RNA sequence: UUUCUCCCAGUACGAAAGGACAAGAGAAAUAGAGCCACC
């Protein structure tokens, strides 16, 4: 998953995320009461020397039964206003985010690929 | 087989004797009103109980596959 | 006579009566939902009710990589690569929300566990979701795929080269020198192959279970 | 440019008809949007690229306006 | 009950400039209907969003629980998740930039999908 | 069918479209040269004509009309 | 054991602006006591 450090793959078309950079995009903070960040959990990602909130959509940590375990950590950038930074998401995104507590409709609308 | 299925975990190892009593929580203050007040007497045999007793929400085996419609 | 793994009880102090009750429910459920015979390495398509969606079922296709659990709680895992993403889903055999089970391709692989396929090349793990079922022969053993997969660079999830794993489906020669294998072989523990304290026999239990299962039918 | 320009006229006509058959959405924008879609893409294209654009429109035409409701 | 036809008529009453509704086939495990709405100004966006929720609560939906409103903080994109439909409300200019309709209308042929790019993440040494 | 009725109606639908400039909207008004009409223009003009008269005009010969009177003749003989 | 959200309810109240309670529900968090069906 994504946590302190834990270099993640930025699945977004945001300018900072889309542009290649020599240092990988790591995380600085997890926006949850617990310290562990999983799918649907807001995080304080770092991109192009800037701090941008990201939403986790996949993790490599073993999950509950009847669920697919991702082989890579995927995140989606979210603006301060709450709208996603990027207008599209490339990696398939689980549809459980809809039922997850929080505001996920905007990201799901931007996520064309659903598994 | 006089087996009771209870939610949650019970302290101790398997095959360990335990003491069972009615819930003392305030919410379930008086549940014995609708239950056998002293106890259930099979000797009376007013009505033979089914071999397996199920809760309404419980899905019995051999039922149709649950579809989330 | 194919006895499914879940029916075989494991060694322990668990009450036999639990297995007897569990088997009856499993047999009763098998009537409602038919559980096809399959082995690790077989590609299966399983239909399950979707909780997030309303009144919509989905079918997922993947190669069976591992079988775990016993009794009503037994589960099976099938692996596939979708949109370039390796995905493994664990399905419980007797879960009420599994509408149907279809064995698209019934086959066996060299090893009983295919966790090393994650370290193998993606193509060995890629399977078309829409691939149609292939014919099978009833009075025969399941086809055994003897293809040896090629591994990715040396850093792996587990040290498959070690004799303990004894993986027979890996092309170690291509990625590992014979000297490296000898280094791995230093953990041979040859007495383990000859130690009878680690042996658990279920043949008698398996044979006894067969008649009981057939009797219920 | 197209393999057959007759399909373009037939395809465009069907799209306009679907707009009059589309209730839940606002009929006003759809007519303008479709006209813009035809102008932006179809005016300059290659035979291979044009085949994809018209082919997707045909599926768009033949699939209840491609899910528009 | 609160259904697709009632909401869009209510949207028209509050004068939604542009409404997009996309049905979802049973195979795709998402909401049956995806809805996108336009609104002239953030004040109009706030007003229309409140109106639909108020009508939804009044119009039966007793079995369903109350629906939280998402995106009210944003002045350009407000989205409300109802039981059978999701309405994404935005400004007209914001509508074209995001092109939610293209994503759903063109499931895999949407132009913005290609706009996504990749990167490389080498180590320092 | 009235040939004169079609001509005025055909001219009327041509007049309805705003993008084309009816500087000389004669019965023999040409499209490529007289009105400077592109492929988009002729396509749309047929659409307006098609809607009024029950469509069923295929583009195989529609682009060959090149003038209101020709389509008037094509409309007249197809009804 | 503690926090947060929802509900009550845009109601009570208030000219408006604004905006509660109590009761109920759902989420987590940590502490304590346990447990191995699954991972």
């Amino acid at each position: 998953a994504v946590q302190k450090m834990t270099r993640v793959r930025v699945v977004d078309n945001s300018a900072l995320g889309s542009t290649p950079y020599h240092r990988p995009p790591r995380c600085i903070h997890v926006y949850n009461k617990s310290g562990v960040g999983k799918v649907g959990d807001q995080i304080l990602l770092a991109i192009r020397g800037q701090k941008k909130k990201a939403l986790i959509v996949g993790h490599r940590m073993p999950g509950s039964r009847m669920t697919p375990k991702f082989d890579s950590n995927n995140v989606v950038l979210i603006e301060d206003n709450g709208n996603p930074v990027g207008t599209r998401i490339k990696i398939p995104i689980p549809t459980s985010l809809r039922r997850r507590e929080g505001e996920y409709s905007k990201v799901l609308a931007i996520a064309q690929n659903f598994v | 087989h006089n087996i009771i299925y209870v939610n949650g975990s019970v302290p101790g190892h398997k095959n360990c004797l335990v003491k069972i009593k009615d819930s003392t929580l305030p919410a379930y203050k008086d549940s014995c009103k609708n239950l056998p007040f002293p106890t259930y007497f099979p000797d009376g045999d007013e009505e033979e109980l089914p071999e397996d007793l199920f809760d309404e929400s419980v899905w019995q085996p051999s039922e149709p596959s649950i579809t989330f419609a | 006579r194919f006895l499914s793994p879940e029916f075989i009880p494991p060694r322990g102090r668990t009450n036999p009566l639990k297995f007897k009750i569990e088997r009856k429910d499993m047999l009763d459920r098998r009537k409602v939902l038919p559980i096809p015979e399959f082995y690790v390495g077989s590609i299966l398509r399983v239909t399950t009710a979707d909780p997030y969606a309303s009144g919509k079922t989905s079918q997922f296709l993947g190669i069976c990589i591992k079988r775990s659990g016993n009794g009503l709680g037994a589960t099976f895992t099938l692996r596939n690569t979708i949109e370039g993403q390796g995905v493994e889903i664990c399905f419980e055999l007797y879960n009420p929300r599994i509408q149907e089970i279809q064995v698209v391709k019934l086959e066996k692989r060299l090893d009983d566990n295919l966790l090393y396929l994650r370290d193998a090349l993606p193509e060995y793990s890629t399977f078309d979701v829409n691939m149609k079922p292939v014919p099978q022969e009833a009075c025969q053993e399941v086809p055994v795929n003897k293809l040896k997969v090629k591994m990715k660079p040396k850093p792996w999830s587990k040290r498959w080269e070690r004799p303990n794993f004894n993986i027979k489906g890996i092309r170690f020669d291509l990625a590992l020198t014979e000297e490296q294998m000898k280094e791995a072989q230093k953990w041979n523990k040859p007495w383990i192959e000859f130690d009878m304290m680690r042996e658990y026999d279920t043949s008698k239990i398996e044979a006894a279970l067969w008649e009981e299962i057939e009797a219920s039918k | 440019a197209p393999w057959s320009r007759e399909a373009v006229l037939c395809l465009y006509r069907a799209l306009l008809r679907q707009g009059r058959e589309l209730r839940y959405t606002d009929r006003d924008f759809y007519f303008a949007s479709i006209r813009r879609e035809f102008r932006k893409n179809q005016k300059l294209e290659n035979l291979e690229a044009r085949e994809k654009q018209l082919e997707k429109g045909l599926v768009f035409l033949h699939s209840k306006l491609g899910g528009l409701i | 009950k609160f259904d697709i036809d009632m909401l869009v008529s209510l949207l028209r009453q509050e004068n939604a400039r542009d409404i997009c509704v996309i049905q979802v086939p049973p195979e795709m495990r998402y909401t049956d209907y995806f809805v996108i709405g336009s609104g002239t100004s953030t004040r109009h966006l706030h007003a229309m969003v409140h109106y639909l929720v108020k009508m939804y609560k009044h119009l039966k939906c007793r079995s369903d629980p109350y629906v939280k409103i998402e995106g009210k903080d944003a002045d350009d994109w407000l989205c409300v998740d109802f039981g059978s439909m999701v309405i994404h409300l935005m400004l007209p200019e914001t509508r074209e930039t995001y092109e939610l309709e293209k994503l759903w209308t063109l499931r895999s042929f949407d132009d913005q999908l290609a706009q996504i790019a990749a990167e490389t993440l080498p180590e320092d040494f | 069918l009235t040939l004169d009725g079609i001509k005025d109606r055909v001219l009327y639908v041509l007049k309805l479209y705003d993008k084309i400039d009816p500087e000389k909207l004669s019965v023999n008004s040409h499209f490529m040269k007289d009105l400077g009409l592109d492929s988009l223009d002729q396509v749309e003009i047929i659409m307006a004509m098609e809607d009024e008269f029950g469509f069923e005009i295929p583009d195989i010969d529609a682009e060959k009309l090149m003038c209101p009177q020709e389509i008037v003749d094509y409309i007249a003989d197809k009804k």
